RNA sequence: UGCCUGGCGGCAGUAGCGCGGUGGUCCCACCUGACCCCAUGCCGAACUCAGAAGUGAAACGCCGUAGCGCCGAUGGUAGUGUGGGGUCUCCCCAUGCGAGAGUAGGGAACUGCCAGGCAU
RNA sequence: CCGACUUACCAACCCGAUGCAAACUGCGAAUACCGGAGAAUGUUAUCACGGGAGACACACGGCGGGUGCUAACGUCCGUC
RNA sequence: CCUCCUAAAGAGUAACGGAGGAGCACGAAGGUUGGCUAAUCCUGGUCGGACAUCAGGAGGUUAGUGCAAUGGCAUAAGCCAGCUUGACUGCGAGCGUGACGGCGCGAGCAGGUGCGAAAGCAGGUCAUAGUGAUCCGGUGGUUCUGAAUGGAAGGGCCAUC
């Protein structure tokens, strides 16, 4: 809750002033975080996909869903229904917790940093972001690794405009370039 | 074409049987549905036998 | 040379028109799908045949938010 | 020649050609060549009339063709009997009813237009006349 | 959207009940309150009605939106109907999935009498 | 949250270089010794430069010292 | 009797959408918890329960406005039943029926039962 | 490694305008057909059952069409 | 044998007329209860590319339907789950379609089932193709018949090849 707490007094009240939100309800809050990691190399061997699953379960604290192709595509030689990736939605206590971790452990282990981008926003205000390796999280143990592997990390928000979001992020001292 | 014919036989020893079809390649499992035997006038087990 | 085929006609359509006096059972329409929908005292068969469920008179009407056509038996 | 790039079907019933036309106004250009009679216009007749009226303005102004031949016409080979299926497609036509503006011109003087359209009309199987825009 | 997703979820049963021409005991529940009414077969005429907004029922209750407010409404209506003239009835979830508060309302009405 | 399908998720302690210590919930299942927290980091702190370009003329006058 | 609001209908775009305002006493919504009843192919998001610190931001209801949708004459034209006729692949005359499109224009729905709150 | 200047030329979606369709339809007749009610008229003209058949090569003309060349005293259907 | 058109707005309607399909498949792809909503483009995002999986927006069925075409389909007949065998036996008011043989639809009765708290629903599948008379034989059943009589053989009847 650290940052849920921080959010509930420090963040809300700053943003409160700098936009002149009359209603408090108007203040952007963070809704949910979701961690995709597609694993096309599944159609080759299915063990790989489950091996991802444990990673994403080890990072995040909860079992991932296993996603399947919506339609068949011949481009990648897949057919509708084969498992090809896995996600976790994070919503509460756990969502704020992982977030805390992301900022204050994971992201300053990025092999050579320059912050993150502040360009990656959808236009409504939901921050999307990749990670090249998965050693970034100390949840995993680097000498017990099969492969280098990545994920998306998408922070879905109640922000209305692209801009208004950025503020919400920054106000948690989010490391933008 | 491929679906064979089979008879399902009452467990109530009456003799009475139904008939149906089956893909044996794909599902080779002696089919055991439960049907109404009218010689004893009660639902009982029926078990796949050969036509 | 590659043509020359056709199927046998199915005599579909309305058998009993608006105002006609019918007996319970009588077929009203034969159709493919529910071009007409069963209304009051009217059943719908497994080939979407509409039939009277009670002696009376046939009645068509348009009703509902989709402007569908319904058939009903007034029990006159 | 003008001809549908593709069609749902190869061959069409004969049909009839009753009625008056839709498209009786000069809509694009200033002058048009309207059809008084009734008949078929073949792709070839359209191309021949088009070339005639182009050449006699020396590529000044702009020509619209309002009609388009989208009806295929079949014929039986020589020395074959009746029956054994429908014939093979040979050429394409447009059905013309009285009133159908056929071509439109713009960007030349009226008296030049007159002489351009008079030539093209000699290439057509249907009686035509010259027409102008109307305010309404 | 919740209400749209709910209304849709109710409509099949709502329509079945029309054709059968049944007096229907129809529920409605929100965070704070639960309601009941019994509608004439035509679907346009209330006969008896009971809820946690009528002061007479509420003044007992510790809270107007729980499984005990339910039982209170699930009795008032059944009394007010059995004393009217209405024994046989059909229950109408109305989207809400027969459980908890909604089911509590219903069970109590089976105790009073209402024969569904 | 469903029962007995998810991994253990518990308190630990995460001691950086700069003495910085933070109780945190994680699977890892024992206390970490990490080396660069959000306080120990050039970028977060404000350190990293951007590589000094445009030295050629400074270089040359530093290197030779000639009239 | 008036004004609000919730539930169930009739009716099924003259009733829908957009654009602009506006409402929290009650109602409704978001909302606050989650060991429990119940729940998630992961997630109290949804469903479910126990509640009332907060806000009407969204949503929802209400009010206004013609940018759209929608409705739409009168007249004329097209067609066509019967009887005549021609220059008969297509038309014309007498009589009966008479569109579609488009034009003027309409239009920001109308209405029943029950309950609740306020005002008189 | 991107670029940058320039388009003598091609043009998707979208927007506005103009057409066409037996196998297109956000429209839609006249007639025809089904059912009900009422007069007048008609040597029951109607339906059922029983005795006896013949016929199952059709032709042209009008109207609506397929085929053919809107050829045929052609050919194939509907209707008088 | 099925679907569309020709076919002239009820049915039906020919040609060596114009176009396409069938000679199956499913113990779930059937029954019921509970729940759910498509295509496609745009924006952002590790490998990841025009196209895989994630998040948001626009969109509103332009998707989907075991297999043709047509008519249907949101209360979905489309998609996912739990439990299950109504892919029941006897019958059937009434009606549709045929020259006939036949084929089709069916509410309700009786017995015994499944799902649902219940109201209810279920006699296969969104519907329309997936088919072969009679004879002569086979298999199982049978309060029938049994050439002097008791049996039996053969015959009938019901189920099926
Ligand atoms: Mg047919
Ligand atoms: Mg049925
Ligand atoms: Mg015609
Ligand atoms: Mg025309
Ligand atoms: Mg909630
Ligand atoms: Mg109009
Ligand atoms: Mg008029
Ligand atoms: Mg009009
Ligand atoms: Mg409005
Ligand atoms: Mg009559
Ligand atoms: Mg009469
Ligand atoms: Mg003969
Ligand atoms: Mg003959
Ligand atoms: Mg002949
Ligand atoms: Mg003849
Ligand atoms: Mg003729
Ligand atoms: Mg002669
Ligand atoms: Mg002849
Ligand atoms: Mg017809
Ligand atoms: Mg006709
Ligand atoms: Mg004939
Ligand atoms: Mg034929
Ligand atoms: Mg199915
Ligand atoms: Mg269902
Ligand atoms: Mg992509
Ligand atoms: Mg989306
Ligand atoms: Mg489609
Ligand atoms: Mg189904
Ligand atoms: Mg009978
Ligand atoms: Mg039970
Ligand atoms: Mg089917
Ligand atoms: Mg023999
Ligand atoms: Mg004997
Ligand atoms: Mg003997």
């Amino acid at each position: 809750a650290k940052l849920h707490d921080y959010y509930k007094d420090e963040v809300v009240k700053k943003l409160m002033t700098e936009f002149n939100y009359n209603s408090v309800m108007q203040v952007p809050r963070v809704e949910k975080i979701t961690l995709n990691m597609g694993v096309g190399e599944a159609i080759a061997d299915k063990k790989l996909l489950d091996n991802a699953a444990a990673d994403l379960a080890a990072i995040s604290g909860q079992k991932p869903l296993i996603t399947k192709a919506r339609k068949s595509v011949a481009g990648f030689k897949i057919r509708q229904g084969y498992p090809i990736g896995c996600k976790v939605t994070l919503r509460g206590e756990r969502m704020w917790e992982f977030f805390e971790r992301l900022i204050t452990i994971a992201v300053p282990r990025i092999r050579d940093f320059r912050g993150l981008s502040a360009k990656s926003f959808d236009g409504r205000g939901n921050y999307s972001m990749g990670v090249r390796e998965q050693i970034i999280f100390p949840e995993i143990d680097y000498d017990k690794v099969d492969r280098v592997r990545g994920l998306d990390i998408t922070i879905t928000t109640t922000a209305k405009s692209d801009e208004e979001g950025r503020a919400l992020l920054a106000a948690f001292d989010f490391p933008f370039r | 074409g491929i679906r064979e014919k089979i008879k399902l036989v009452s467990s109530a020893g009456t003799g009475h049987f139904y008939t149906t079809t089956k893909n044996k390649r794909t599902k080779p499992e002696k089919l055991e549905l439960k049907k109404f035997d009218p010689v004893v006038r009660q639902h009982v087990i029926y078990k796949e036998a050969k036509i | 040379t590659r043509n020359g085929r056709d199927s046998e006609a199915k005599r579909l359509g309305v058998k009993r028109f608006g105002g006609e006096s019918v007996l319970a059972g009588s077929i009203i329409v034969r159709q493919r799908g529910t071009k007409f929908h069963a209304g009051a005292n009217v059943g719908c068969g497994r080939d979407h045949t509409l039939f009277a469920k009670a002696d009376g008179k046939v009645k068509f009407e348009v009703k509902g938010p989709k402007n569908r056509k319904f058939i009903s038996i007034e029990a006159e | 020649m003008l001809q549908p790039k593709r069609t749902k079907f190869r061959k069409m019933h004969k049909g009839r050609n009753r009625g008056l036309a839709q498209g009786t106004d000069v809509s694009f250009g200033s002058f048009g060549l309207k059809a008084v009679g009734r008949g078929r216009l073949t792709a070839r007749q359209i191309e021949a009339a088009r070339r005639a009226m182009t050449r006699a303005v020396k590529r000044q102004g702009k020509i619209w063709i309002r009609v388009f031949p989208d009806k295929p016409i079949t014929e039986k080979p020589l020395a074959v009997r009746m029956g054994k299926g429908k014939g093979n497609v040979e050429y394409w036509v447009a059905l013309i009813q009285p009133g159908k503006v056929l071509y439109e011109m713009d960007g030349v003087p009226e008296e030049l237009a007159r002489e351009a359209f008079k030539l093209a009309a000699a290439k057509l199987p249907i009686k035509t006349t010259f027409v102008t825009k109307t305010v309404m | 959207d919740k209400k749209s997703a709910r209304i849709r979820r109710a409509t099949r049963a709502r329509r079945k009940l029309q054709e059968l021409g049944a007096t229907r005991l129809v529920v409605h529940r929100t965070p704070r309150h639960i309601y009941a009414q019994v509608i004439a077969p035509n679907g346009s005429e209330v006969l008896v009605a009971a809820s946690t907004v009528e002061k007479a029922i509420a003044e007992q209750l510790k809270y107007t939106g729980n499984k005990d407010a339910a039982a209170a409404v699930g009795k008032a209506v059944a009394e007010r109907a059995l004393e009217k003239g209405i024994k046989d009835v059909s229950f109408d979830r109305s989207g809400f999935q027969y459980h908890g508060r909604v089911q509590a309302l219903a069970d109590a009405a089976r105790e009073a009498g209402l024969q569904f | 949250m469903k029962k007995d399908i998810h991994p253990k998720y518990e308190e630990i302690t995460a001691s950086c270089s700069c003495g910085n210590v933070m109780k945190i919930r994680s699977t890892v299942g024992h206390d970490l010794n990490l080396d660069v927290c959000s306080k120990c980091h050039p970028f977060f702190t404000g350190k990293q430069r951007d590589v000094a370009t445009g030295g050629r003329v400074d270089r040359f006058n530093k290197r030779f010292n000639i009239p």
